[PDB]
């Protein structure tokens, strides 16, 4: 008939509008995601030059010690 | 010289919205019309069924009616 | 008052009141005198049947379109055309009501002046305004960016818009168009032996096109299946019986949309020149064009293209783009709807050309800031 | 018919399909945003921390230039 | 431009060998204007500028104010969308960019070339414009030969036939050596 395919358009159009925001939804939770493994890269990263650091502090707090021996 | 436009404020992808909301009423009125019409239609095929009764009875006329002039007829 | 949006187009005119949905009268745009000698005294014949009763005595009329591509090649037949649309199937004075007309881009600039002012000397309407068609099929559609691709009957045009701001030196306008996809139908129907020629039995073939004819999603699978089994042959009753029967001659004409070298035109289909379009714009706004690409127009109605189109531009495109196309069910008056929804604007009420500038500058107006 | 109704059933499916994978996209985004926030504020004090560590070296070296120099 | 802009009268020409008959046109009519305004307001008044020219099938066309809108996008290349500015700007630009005692010498031997420098008329607008854009005091002069289109092959033929230069060629054996990478080095 005709109103049928009405109902027929209708019950498309409403699919591809949810398609729509699935694909941006999925966009925007990748990049989401992609950013929050970059900072704990970053993380990661911070805690070993803080070690580092700390190393040669150790260093540097060892040789006060024979200085003052000296 | 090119148009310039004046200076408007808005709007958009609200006019579109509410036209293709009454989807639901195109929808409604259309089953609505569809479904009445048949019920206002079918209707002629019981007119059509008297139509059959006064045929069928007007052929058993025909069938005495000529059988009674055959019978008069033929001397 | 209220505004007359009419749109003359090429093979359908379409007008209305603005503000509504859908235009009042849509009739075809075909004036035909009669070319036999007549022996019945009066009876009552006219000399020219214009729009749709002219689709009804077309077995004795020679059809004539007023509009070949776009342009107006005929002038007194389009003023016949406007003179019906205006009086009878609208039954409005034009002296009570603005008009606005629609016009392909890239015309000649001397169809729009002679348009413009026999719109003031002849109708002598209060105030007239010619808009670009590609703008309005924007409008109808809600957005404001996008690449529409109007694919009328007469010439097919594509205009990239962004932010509202069109961008002029990346129009590619084609000749191709519904007629010559019609003409290239009759063309190979004379394959099987059905032979069409009088100009009335275009519109029979017209008929056939939009019926049946449909829009391949891979073009050599279906030349190769249409060719071993018989699925496709759909048959069709002519206007007095013998019916005939339509085999790979289904989506081989509206394919010349794809491949204009069948019709031996050289450019590339429209499926490529959407894509040329696009490159020639600049380098950042490429991604919303892609994500936006519109149709509109009537020939953009086959069964299948916002598939195929999708499926080639996505071949053409770079892979990380997400290519969308927009095909509302509302296609073919998708024009006129953004004409009406642009008429009903506030903001617009002061951008018609009004008849005293019109005495004061002379038909040249029109090219002017009022564009 | 036969066709219209399943037809009809598996475009309902599809939009409730994609509805809910828009859903988990979003809550997986919000999660993700969660995350970035939490890291980046700890992340700046400990850029903090090792800024003070690198002060810390920095006397606990002048000290030593100083002593050996003495 | 001008295949583009022919079609405000009524001429369209699309296929690519129709391109030819669009640059016979240009070469054959279009020249650049000395003051752009007034051109554009005289021939829209007058109808002194239309010069008719004849295809090769016949149907001869009528070139209006389109005769000097072609090669002004030279000038303006706003008119075909390009963002950069004219070929009298950018000359003034690149003597900008070089030291301040040379800039008189390059203001006084300004040197045009190529095909396309050889409409009618380039000559003085383009002098015109710099003059407008440089210093009151340095004198403009613009280098012109009439055997403009074949400069650079003289040009060529004169660097060939030098006996200084005769070294500088790029020998198989070195080519060989180096592989094609040999062009950027020493031998330029
Ligand atoms: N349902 C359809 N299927 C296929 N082709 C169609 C359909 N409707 C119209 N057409 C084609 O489109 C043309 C009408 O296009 P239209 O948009 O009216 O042109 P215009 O821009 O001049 O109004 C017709 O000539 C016909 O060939
Ligand atoms: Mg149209």
């Amino acid at each position: 008939m005709d109103a049928i395919k009405k109902k027929m358009q209708m019950l498309k159009l409403d699919k591809e509008n949810a398609l729509d925001r699935a694909e941006q939804a999925e966009a925007d939770k990748k990049a989401a995601e992609d950013r929050s493994k970059r900072l704990e890269d970053e993380l990661v990263s911070l805690q070993k030059k803080l070690k580092a650091t700390e190393d040669e502090l150790d260093k540097y707090s060892e040789a006060p010690k024979d200085a003052q021996e000296k | 010289v090119p148009p310039k436009i004046p200076d408007g404020e808005r709007v958009d992808f609200d006019d579109i919205h509410r036209k293709r909301m009454k989807d639901l009423n195109e929808l409604q009125t259309l089953i609505e019309a569809h479904f009445e019409n048949r019920k206002k239609e079918e209707e002629l095929v019981s007119l059509k069924d008297r139509i059959e009764k006064r045929r069928a009875e007007r052929a058993e006329q025909q069938r005495i009616r000529t059988e009674r002039e055959k019978e008069r007829q033929t001397r | 008052t209220t505004a007359l949006v009419c749109d003359n187009g090429s093979g359908l005119v379409k007008a209305g009141f603005a503000g509504d949905d859908a235009p009042r009268a849509v009739f075809p745009s075909i004036v035909g005198r009669p070319r036999h000698q007549g022996v019945m005294v009066g009876m009552g014949q006219k000399d020219s049947y214009v729009g749709d009763e002219a689709q009804s005595k077309r077995g004795i009329l020679t059809l004539k379109y007023p509009i070949e591509h776009g342009i107006i090649t005929n002038w007194d037949d389009m003023e016949k055309i406007w003179h019906h649309t205006f009086y009878n199937e609208l039954r409005v004075a034009p002296e009570e009501h603005p008009t606005l007309l629609t016009e392909a881009p890239l015309n000649p600039k001397a169809n729009r002046e002679k348009m413009t002012q026999i719109m003031f000397e002849t109708f002598n309407v209060p105030a007239m305004y010619v808009a670009i068609q590609a703008v309005l099929s924007l409008y109808a559609s809600g957005r404001t960016t996008g690449i529409v691709l109007d694919s009328g009957d007469g010439v097919t045009h594509n205009v990239p818009i962004y932010e509202g701001y069109a961008l002029p030196h990346a129009i590619m306008r084609l000749d191709l168009a519904g007629r010559d996809l019609t003409d290239y139908l009759m063309k190979i129907l004379t394959e099987r032996g059905y032979s069409f020629v009088t100009t009335a039995e275009r519109e029979i073939v017209r008929d056939i096109k939009e019926k049946l004819c449909y829009v391949a999603l891979d073009f050599e699978n279906e030349m190769a299946t249409a060719a071993s089994s018989s699925s496709l042959e759909k048959s069709y009753e002519l206007p007095d019986g013998q019916v005939i029967t339509i085999g790979n001659e289904r989506f081989r004409c509206p394919e010349t949309l794809f491949q204009p070298s069948f019709i031996g035109m050289e450019s590339a289909g429209i499926h490529e020149t959407t894509y040329n379009s696009i490159m020639k714009c600049d380098i950042d706004i490429r991604k919303d064009l892609y994500a936006n690409n519109v149709l509109s127009g009537g020939t953009t109605m086959y069964p299948g293209i916002a598939d195929r189109m999708q499926k080639e531009i996505t071949a053409l495109a770079p892979s990380t783009m997400k290519i969308k196309i927009i095909a509302p069910p509302e296609r073919k008056y998708s024009v006129w709807i953004g004409g009406s929804i642009l008429a009903s604007l506030s903001t617009f009420q002061q951008m018609w050309i009004s008849k005293q500038e019109y005495d004061e500058a002379g038909p040249s107006i029109v090219h002017r800031k009022c564009f």
